[PDB]
RNA sequence: GGUGCUCGGUGAAACCGAGCAUCCAAUACUAAAGAAACUUUACUGGCUUAGUACUGGGACCCCAUUUUUAGUAUA
RNA sequence: GACACGUGGCUAGGGGUGAAAGGCCAAUCAAGUUCGGUAAUAGCUGGUUUUCUGCGAAAUCUAUUCAGGUAAAGAGUGUGUACUAAGACCAU
RNA sequence: AUACCGGUAGCGCAAGCGAAUGGUAAUGGAUCUAAUACAACACAUUCAGACAAUCGGCGGUAAGGUCAAUUGUCAAGAGGAGAACAGUCCAGAGGCGAGGCUAAGGUGCCUAACAAUU
RNA sequence: UAACUGUCCUAAGGUAGCGAAAUUCCUUGACUUGUAAUUGGCGUCCUGCAUGAAUGGCGGAACGACUGUCGGGCUGUCUCUAACAUGGAAUCUGUGAAUUUGAAAUCUUCGUGCAGAUGCGAAGGCGCUGGCAAGGGACGAAGAGACCCUAUGCAGCUUCGCUGGGUGCUAAGAGUUACUCUUAUCCUCAAGCUUUUCUGGGACGGAUGCUUCCUAAAUAGUAACGGGAGUGAUCAAUGGUACUGCUACUUAAAUAGAAAGCAGUGCUUGACUGUAAGAACCACAGUUCGAGCAGGGACGCAAGUCGGCAUUAAUGACCCAGGGUAACAU
RNA sequence: GUUACCCUGAUCAACGGACAAAAGCUACGCUAGGGAUAACAGGCUUAUCCGCCUUUAGAGUUCCUAUCGAUGGGCGGGUUUGGCACCUCGAUGUCGGAUCAUCGCGUCCUGUGGCUGAAGGAGGUCGCAAGGGUUGGAUUGUUCGUCCAUUAAAGUGGUACGUGAU
């Protein structure tokens, strides 16, 4: 069991898309800019930026809104929405290469089987073989 | 968190900062073209 | 001196050691001559009624007795032959937490000499030390 | 180098793959898909 | 449970090729034959699915 | 030139025409809530023969500074 | 005398015999002795034989016909790789 | 050039305030690092723990009782003190020396050391 | 007192003749005798924890190395022991073992200590070594099993434990044409296998998933047959989307909620197909969140939401068996 | 038929789910271990027990203290019943008396002092004192208990509730 429910990335921590910022029961913290909210009110980042926790007026009282503020060197390399997506994609690709360099090939990253291509749909990448008409 | 296993969070934090470093340098250099602690001589010892 | 409630609930801690020396429940609020404790001791209901009758014997009908402690804390005591374990025992007696600075018997204008006389019989029947406090 | 009075101390009584009673290697699905032929063929590159 | 009469039942496509959805249903509170428009991947168009066991 | 209470007007918006309270352009009391400051002490970190062996941090409440109100008065 | 004794004979082991006691069947019988399968099996107990040097734990946690056993994780050693660090402290 | 997280101790009649230690991230260390970090590289062992201090449940605010949290020691640790002493205090033993300075503890005699302050 | 009547589940509620008895808890059963004094007998009485014609009920002659009690006689069993006899023992000569054994040069008391010290500490005592005696200590010696617990433990026995035609009868066919063969199966005989675990011993009782609250000490986490509530679902709408009125509820508790509350409406099935970077977590297996991309759709003018329900429970691996479809094969 | 995909089916509730199925007995028992698990008792504790008080309301023909202690609060012992399982299962006499002992005093007597509601007697306490004395047997397996009748009295305990290499 254990059910660990707390805040994972504090304010001023650099975040990347998909990183869970806080896990809670009920909306103690409310989602803000560049932030998603899950089924169990998990707050997850949808942009590269530092987490900012600010307090705003609320319907019941003192709402705390968790947000991700994009970097000041981003929004300078970036219509704007397409440019931000391209800048974020390069940062995400660079993060993977740095992480693979730091884990020096000691973990099983990719399948590399002696088999025919791992089952591929028209889209490809299916770990499920399906017979074709 | 009860798992007695080393967290990968320090590696993830280091990867994120190292990933954004080329963008930071390029944009800071672009602003510097388009537009902290004082240190003393290292003495061997302070007793004559 | 009994828990005047509907549930036979259970407790975890039986202690009250914490000091309230500053203006914090230290002045008299209902009477003018008070009797207070000086050290923390959890005390049972039978002692509270025994001291109450023992000091009431030295009190006239024109003297109100403002008691300040009510026995509402269940204490669970296991029977003689029960082996250690198998859950918590039945509630045997009711007790109160006493703090070092709490006034527990405060009196009206019954004379201070008689109030000091009643304190001696109260302190004789009580496990922890007692002290004299007045409105002043 | 064996320690004190276990079952490892008695020698040759316990297989290496026994894990206590949870048969974890027997919890994964069995696939009977035979791979296609041409994996029995010799594969030669145009580069060679 | 045994008191709960709700069971799982199958929704067979009208179109053809036997693609189906398995969804639960209360028999007492729904004596309809359950019919909904769901996506059929064999034809990649939405068709109807009636209830058969 | 400001916010609202709503009559309508379109574009779904928000503002427009009204007409009252102050925002400005008041003083003088009272009952609420907040803000920052602070004496003392609980409470604590280290040390500890369990604190006439010590030492760092430090509340709450009251008093006093002040803000958002509301109510009662003035010519 | 429902007697005792002597000499040969018969009933043999999952069997004999028993006025019936888990009695007797060659001094260890609710399953004789000997040999073979057999170097049975024992998560249990006992034991393990020359020296020096370097490093050095754990008795937590999860699962288990399982809690005196085992396996995975944590903590050890050697080897490799790699940072003035995926490190330790202190300050803001 | 610091920022977020927590709702306990205490307080309140309640609603609610609310520490100290703490966690996490950034920045700075000519502070430490005869080592550390990682390893789908290999070989293990362990998976019966005990007690002391500070804070607790169940016990009798009993038990070298049993079960939590933090720290230490023993386990796997000799030496000095505690008369003797697993777990207390000081202190971590490569060896030899009829050299010196100290810790805990002492300074009437056993028993080393001031009628020091006396 | 309950003789005759009134009742309830029920095969039936135990006769003349029995009973504190081989067997009756109260117990020193009240009652007589027995002794000066009786809990163990004798003969009555009733209040049968847990008696009773085939588990044979009611007593009798004779019998018993059977059991419990009373009188006579008898005497060292005793009050209370003494002397003597024979044979060991003790002395000498001759022959001549064994149990045991870490090494011993083995004091007392108090304290300490794997918790009862010859060996440690403090104090004290002690010329040395023996024979003949007594046995308090050396947790004397003698058996690695008195009792309890455990084992992937054995063994034998029992049965409305399980499975078998092995075995005996039986059933149905068949042959020579009573006997024999084949197949099946009740009831017997002989076997073979099972017959968990946690537990302040074991037995008994209780429990063995998942969720929440207190313990739990202000990140997370944190135990005990520790303490209080839930749950093994419901719902074709209580799902999705777009709206309309009103405002102290929504629920297992906590966190939250101007709607995630209470009443409604209009359309719909995203209660989808194929995927998913990155994280929470975490031994592993699994578990949890997930922006985005492609397909085809739903609602909405749009903004945009929708991969079931505000969340945390209602989620049992693999194997095996069955169904639809697709490809290959015969 | 083979293989994939889409799916379904256990209160597999011993819920990481033994190999098909599936109950007991052993005072006839056997083996291997455990003082890792209990009993005979040594160690720790003192809830229950036993002494000492204190408060002493009251009783005592009056009057708290001749004498008793109601209610609360404590201190001491581990000889009661309990709790833990630290010590011995390479098995160790206890739950009795027969003989023989040693020690403590919380003294039953003998030796004695105070208060006495003290006629001396005969008593009740209370203070000192452990030298040596505490006998019969009828009944119960009873160390428990009476009641026969005598004494000055027919003491209570530590003694692995002393004592089977007597
Ligand atoms: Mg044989
Ligand atoms: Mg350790
Ligand atoms: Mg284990
Ligand atoms: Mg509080
Ligand atoms: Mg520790
Ligand atoms: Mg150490
Ligand atoms: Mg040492
Ligand atoms: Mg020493
Ligand atoms: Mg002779
Ligand atoms: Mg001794
Ligand atoms: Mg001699
Ligand atoms: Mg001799
Ligand atoms: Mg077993
Ligand atoms: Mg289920
Ligand atoms: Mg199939
Ligand atoms: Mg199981
Ligand atoms: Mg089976
Ligand atoms: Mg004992």
């Amino acid at each position: 069991x254990x059910x660990x429910x707390x805040m994972k990335l504090t304010a001023g921590e650099l975040a990347f898309p998909g990183m869970i910022i806080l896990r809670q029961r009920g909306t103690k913290f409310h989602p803000g800019a560049n932030v998603g909210i899950g089924r169990d009110h998990t707050i997850f980042a949808t942009g590269v930026g530092k987490v900012r926790v600010d307090t705003q007026p609320g319907p019941r009282g003192e709402r705390r809104v968790v947000s991700v503020e994009p970097l000041p060197e981003a929004l300078a390399a970036a219509d704007s929405a397409l440019r931000l997506r391209q800048v974020e994609a390069e940062l995400v690709k660079r993060r993977a290469e740095v992480k693979r360099a730091m884990l020096q090939g000691r973990t099983p990253l990719e399948p590399a089987l002696y088999f025919p291509l791992p089952r591929t749909a028209d889209g490809q990448l299916s770990w499920l073989e399906r017979s074709v008409a | 968190y009860k798992s007695n296993k080393r967290s990968l969070k320090p590696l993830n934090t280091a990867a994120s900062w190292q990933a954004v470093q080329p963008l930071l340098a390029e944009q800071r250099q672009r602003a510097a073209v388009e537009g902290w602690r004082p240190r003393l001589g290292p003495i061997v010892d302070t007793c004559l | 001196c009994q828990a005047g409630q509907l549930s036979k609930q259970r407790v975890f801690k039986r202690e009250g050691i914490n000091d309230v020396i500053m203006p914090n429940t230290t002045q008299l609020r209902y009477g003018t001559y008070g009797i207070r404790a000086m050290a923390s001791k959890r005390v049972g209901a039978a002692t509270i009624e025994a001291v109450r009758r023992t000091l009431r014997r030295k009190i006239k009908k024109t003297a109100r007795l403002w008691i300040r402690l009510s026995a509402v804390v269940p204490v669970t005591r296991k029977p003689l032959g029960i082996r250690m374990g198998k859950g918590k025992g039945v509630i045997d007696f009711y007790a109160t937490p006493v703090r070092p600075g709490q006034i527990i018997f405060e009196m009206d204008r019954v004379p201070r000499k008689v109030a000091l006389q009643a304190l001696t019989a109260a302190q004789h029947k009580f496990p922890v030390k007692l002290g004299f406090v007045e409105w002043s | 180098g064996r320690g004190m009075k276990g079952q490892k101390s008695r020698g040759r009584g316990l297989h290496m793959l026994y894990d206590g009673g949870q048969l974890g290697l027997l919890k994964f699905p069995v696939t009977r898909q035979r791979p296609s032929y041409e994996v029995l063929y010799y594969h030669l590159g145009l580069s060679r | 449970g045994k008191k709960g009469v709700r069971l799982l039942v199958k929704l067979v496509s009208t179109a053809k090729t036997g693609f189906f959805y398995v969804t639960e249903k209360n028999p007492r509170n729904t004596p309809w034959k359950l019919k909904l428009m769901k996506f059929d991947p064999k034809v990649n168009k939405h068709v109807l699915f009636e209830e058969q066991k």
